[PDB]
């Protein structure tokens, strides 16, 4: 890295800054004070003040983009949360005033219920004791819990769609599914927890 | 902005510094950026901005 | 607030009534009058949003109101007066083109709208000879589609209209003269192979008979900068085409011009899909040219702006009156504030940055 | 390991002289160039000329000076002149050194076409940067 | 004395190019062209042909001119890479130095 | 010929003919006497609109020249 | 687009003013001034002085 190990990472929150100075907690109060005699890390190209900007939304972008594509990545992101707009106003529409209430039509509530309906709690890490390969039960922790959720959607878009349908509608048509709880990304977070129950007597074997 | 800068990123990129002062719609800017690709001379305008 | 909610609608679905009081404000167009008036010629987004909504709504606009107004105090005795829509992109010249459409369309003017002239000079996967002028080539495809959605339009007076010639399709079929215009349509239709022949009589019989006082004509070509350019088409010597030896291009350039009376030409510049131009080239001289540009004149420009500020808050309580700005940061000032910026009060940019929120 | 140019170390007791002792890493950070021309500038030409004429002129010092030169000799090109700048320790009788430079002088100007002098400072004995 | 027999013949190969470059040069410009008869184009084909082989340009090697070595040459040096990095390791060359960056 | 020519003269050129022509059927349809075409072009509205033209070909083409073109035609077509 | 004859008599009386090639000549001729425009690769002193 370019920057020293002195560097502070930049914080881009428009509201904190321009809190009273009362409202901040002494810990925060400190910090700030302590800021000033420091250097900071210039932002990102992608960190902005935007009130639009999701950084669950953005990751997502980045695990989808190829050879730096982000203008391909980020217009396929664009593309599914229309598609999955104009899929629920459809279906609004043709509802009855019941049925209405209960529909969501806001993508980026779509998206984020629809990965945490397919984190898992619990994964396998591959260990080979004895030249035999086993995998014991881990906790997984909230870092890994999300990417496998966002990994495990990206993998089944990718590759089990027909071949001329195209990734704006293969994922919209999975986030809606996963948010129903009925997709074959949430099948994948069954298996998996069902394997752990399989190899739940192995999990003495971990060292770390 | 709009015609040089076709990519929303580069514009988002522009809008950083206005809009964490809130300060939007309030100040006139000619720029003359050299160098670089797209995303780089937006950057470079940002700071200089 | 709401305020430029109740400045987001207007009552007055017939485009006569509008004025300078009505700017600003989104009027629905008919169902009717979309399934008959534009059966094409509409942008692509835009039928997205009319299929989405359940409900087509034009914005009015200053530009517009030229326009309309020009039209309403039409000399039919005088020549034909060419009305060139040029603006930058998105500004909204193809809706400002269809919005007099509709103005006309409403007084029992027979219409003929050319949708996109862009695909006339491109992606052709049959091009033929033509037995009028071997010189020539036909587009059967092409002239097809567009005699499907003129016979639509004007279905009502395809049967007062009559043929003033014998035209012979082939040797076994051929139109007496005094039929009405419709069976040329019909003809075309039903043989493709003379579809790009019927167009050039429908051209020809309605620039004619227009001057006898019958019906009022207007021609209404969206993207007529390709007329007078290149073409991306390959003869079987694999050399580029000229738009001169195309026929139904060639059939076009003469309804474009001011020899005749009876009606008014509307034009419309559209630098998308433009073949050899640039990106940022929006100017008349820069997409018509010299050729194109001697052609037309004198004409009448007329700039496409971008949005006012009155029209950006007019188009976004629409969106949000339709739910369609679904995140919850939206409806908020610097949500608005930040959409002005980045969309920069270009419609086009609007709408597709406020598609994916 | 690199080689090049680098006098090693053995056990204390072999005295270097400042050029010897740096390696060809110092060259333009603690030592410059024995020879100066323009040959090697941007967009100049007859570099290989003036290469190889340096490479004669030091084996010729060599030999003309057996034994009697204390360092590598430093060559100055300006214009046409060429200058010879050699560190010459004070073993011979000094009309012995007159006769070598009018000699040497002459005969270098007769086989280069150039203007050529010579420029002798003599040391008491070799100047040891460093034992190592 | 050469340094080997093979810069013997280059050398050999190099003075006979000299003088028939102009000859060379006179009979091949009658054929590169489509201006004259093929008749003489075809038989000024044969004149140059017949020139001694020596006499063509293209059997020319560039060698080191201090160890004959035929590849790993610098054409503005005319030295070959280890004879070039001898001098240039020593500080004999006037601006060369090693590259760091 | 007129594409050689690199300033543009609207005297003999198609702008000229186009002009004149639009001119002509523009008195026809009034039903006077078909007039001289010195007369139709020596009138103010076709002086201005050549000085437009010339504008938009040599000075340069911009949406402040196209506004004062789009007022020569309106004065030359007798638009309202 | 194609040079009208203006413009080729001009391109003419140009190049008879700069002395340049004024008729119409095929690429493949227009290497017999190339050949005896350029010194020879032999004729150049790095080439036949190439040893000391
Ligand atoms: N009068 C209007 N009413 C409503 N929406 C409009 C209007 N004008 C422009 N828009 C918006 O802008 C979009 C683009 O409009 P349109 O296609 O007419 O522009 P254009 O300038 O003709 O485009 P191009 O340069 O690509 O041909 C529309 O889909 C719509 O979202
Ligand atoms: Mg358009
Ligand atoms: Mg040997
Ligand atoms: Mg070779």
């Amino acid at each position: 890295s370019r920057y020293a190990p002195e560097f502070r990472e930049p914080l881009i929150d428009k509201e904190y800054y321009r809190k009273p100075v009362a409202e901040l907690t002494e810990e925060e109060k400190y910090d700030q004070e302590l800021k000033k005699t420091q250097f900071i890390k210039a932002a990102a190209a992608t960190e902005t003040s935007s009130v639009f900007a999701d950084p669950v939304i953005s990751k997502f972008t980045n695990m989808m983009m190829k050879g730096g594509n982000k203008v391909l990545a980020r217009s396929l992101m664009a593309q599914t949360l229309e598609a999955v707009k104009r899929k629920q106003f459809e279906k609004y529409r043709a509802a009855s005033a019941e049925e209405q209430a209960t529909i969501e039509r806001n993508p980026y509530r779509i998206f984020h219920e629809a990965l945490k309906n397919c984190e898992p709690v619990i994964g396998l890490v591959p260990i080979l004791k004895g030249g035999h390969f086993y995998q014991v039960p881990v906790p997984l922790a909230d870092r890994r819990r999300r990417f496998l959720a966002m990994k495990w959607m990206i993998t089944e878009c990718r590759e089990n769609k027909p071949r001329r349908t195209l990734m704006p509608e293969k994922l919209s048509h999975e986030l809606l599914e996963a948010f129903h709880n009925r997709g074959p990304v949430i099948k994948r977070k069954h298996n998996m927890h069902k394997m752990a129950e399989a190899n739940r007597a192995l999990a003495h074997y971990r060292w770390w | 902005y709009l015609i040089y800068f076709p990519i929303t990123q580069d514009r988002e990129q522009l809008m950083f510094p206005f809009h964490f002062l809130d300060r939007l719609e309030r100040h006139d800017v000619t720029c003359t950026v050299s160098g670089g690709g797209r995303s780089a001379q937006a950057g470079a305008i940002r700071l200089a901005m | 607030a709401e305020r430029p909610r109740t400045v987001s609608r207007t009552s007055d679905s017939d485009p006569a009534k509008h004025g300078e009081q009505h700017e600003g404000q989104h009027y629905s167009i008919p169902l009717q009058d979309l399934k008959t008036v534009f059966p094409h010629g509409l942008p692509p987004r835009y039928m997205m949003q009319v299929k989405t909504f359940g409900e087509a709504c034009l914005m009015v606009r200053k530009p517009a109101l030229e326009l309309l107004g020009y039209l309403k105090n039409t000399n039919f005795a005088h020549p034909a007066v060419r009305y060139l829509l040029y603006g930058e992109k998105g500004t909204g010249k193809t809706l400002s083109l269809c919005h007099a459409v509709h103005f006309c369309a409403r007084h029992d003017w027979l219409i003929l709208h050319i949708p996109d002239a862009h695909l006339w000079v491109k992606n052709c996967r049959e091009l033929l000879q033509s037995t009028h002028n071997k010189q020539r080539f036909d587009q059967p495809l092409e002239a097809s589609t567009w005699l499907k959605n003129f016979k639509t339009t004007n279905e009502r007076f395809l049967s007062q209209i009559k043929v003033q010639e014998k035209y012979v399709w082939n040797k076994r079929e051929s139109t007496e003269k005094g039929s009405p215009l419709g069976e040329v349509v019909e003809q075309g239709l039903t043989r493709v192979r003379n579809a790009t022949d019927a167009v050039g009589v429908v051209l020809k019989e309605l620039k004619a008979q227009s001057a006898l006082g019958l019906f009022h004509l207007l021609v209404a070509v969206d993207g007529v900068n390709a007329l007078w350019g290149r073409t991306t088409l390959k003869k079987e010597d694999r050399t580029l085409i000229a738009p001169e030896e195309l026929s139904l291009v060639h059939n076009l350039r003469k309804m474009v011009k001011n020899d005749w009376h009876g009606g008014a030409i509307v034009l419309s510049l559209s630098q998308t899909g433009s073949l050899f131009k640039s990106r940022t080239a929006y100017l008349p001289h820069e997409l018509l040219g010299k050729e194109g540009f001697n052609a037309l004149e004198p004409f009448l420009p007329i700039l496409i702006p971008n949005y006012n500020p009155k029209e950006f808050e007019s188009s976004f309580q629409y969106y949000l009156e339709n739910n369609w700005l679904q995140h919850e940061k939206a409806s908020t000032e610097e949500g608005r504030k930040e959409l002005r910026f980045l969309s920069n009060c270009n419609p086009e940019q609007l709408e597709r940055l406020c598609a994916s929120l | 390991k690199n080689r090049a140019a680098r006098v090693r170390v053995a056990k204390g007791n072999k005295p270097v002289s400042y050029e010897e002792a740096h390696a060809p890493h110092y060259i333009a950070h603690r030592k410059g160039w024995l020879s100066l021309h323009t040959g090697n500038l941007d967009g100049e030409d007859h570099a290989a000329e003036r290469t190889l004429e340096d490479v004669f002129l030091r084996k010729f010092m060599m030999g003309t000076f057996p034994g009697c030169l204390a360092d590598q000799i430093v060559l100055k090109r300006r214009a046409n002149q060429v200058d010879i700048c050699a560190l010459v320790l004070r073993q011979l009788p000094a009309h012995k050194f007159y006769f070598l430079v009018g000699y040497s002088e002459t005969l270098l100007s007769h086989f280069y076409k150039c203007p050529v002098r010579l420029h002798l400072q003599t040391v008491p004995s070799k100047v040891v940067y460093k034992y190592i | 004395y050469y340094v080997d027999w093979r810069m013997l013949r280059d050398l050999k190969r190099r003075k006979m190019a000299y003088e028939y470059a102009d000859e060379r040069l006179r009979i091949n410009s009658l054929r590169k062209n489509t201006i004259l008869p093929k008749d003489l184009q075809e038989m000024a084909g044969d004149e140059i042909a017949a020139l001694p082989r020596d006499s063509c340009p293209v059997r020319i090697r560039n060698r080191c001119v201090m160890t004959s070595r035929p590849r790993g040459v610098k054409r503005r040096w005319r030295l070959s890479r280890i004879v070039f990095r001898h001098l240039a390791d020593h500080g004999l060359l006037s601006g060369v130095q090693r590259a760091i960056w | 010929t007129e594409e050689d020519m690199d300033e543009y003269v609207w005297a003999k050129s198609s702008s000229e003919n186009s002009v004149l022509q639009t001119l002509l059927q523009m008195r026809a349809a009034e039903s006077s006497v078909a007039p001289s075409r010195e007369e139709l072009l020596g009138t103010k509205e076709v002086e201005d609109y050549q000085k437009c033209v010339v504008r938009l070909k040599n000075e340069g083409e911009n949406e402040a020249s196209l506004a004062q073109y789009k007022e020569s035609v309106k004065r030359l077509l007798n638009l309202a | 687009s194609p040079l009208s004859e203006y413009a080729l008599r001009m391109s003419r009386l140009s190049a008879r003013i700069f002395g340049e090639v004024a008729r119409s000549t095929d690429s493949k001729s227009m290497k017999v001034v190339s050949l005896f425009s350029e010194q020879p690769l032999a004729k150049k002193k790095e080439t036949y002085d190439w040893y000391p």
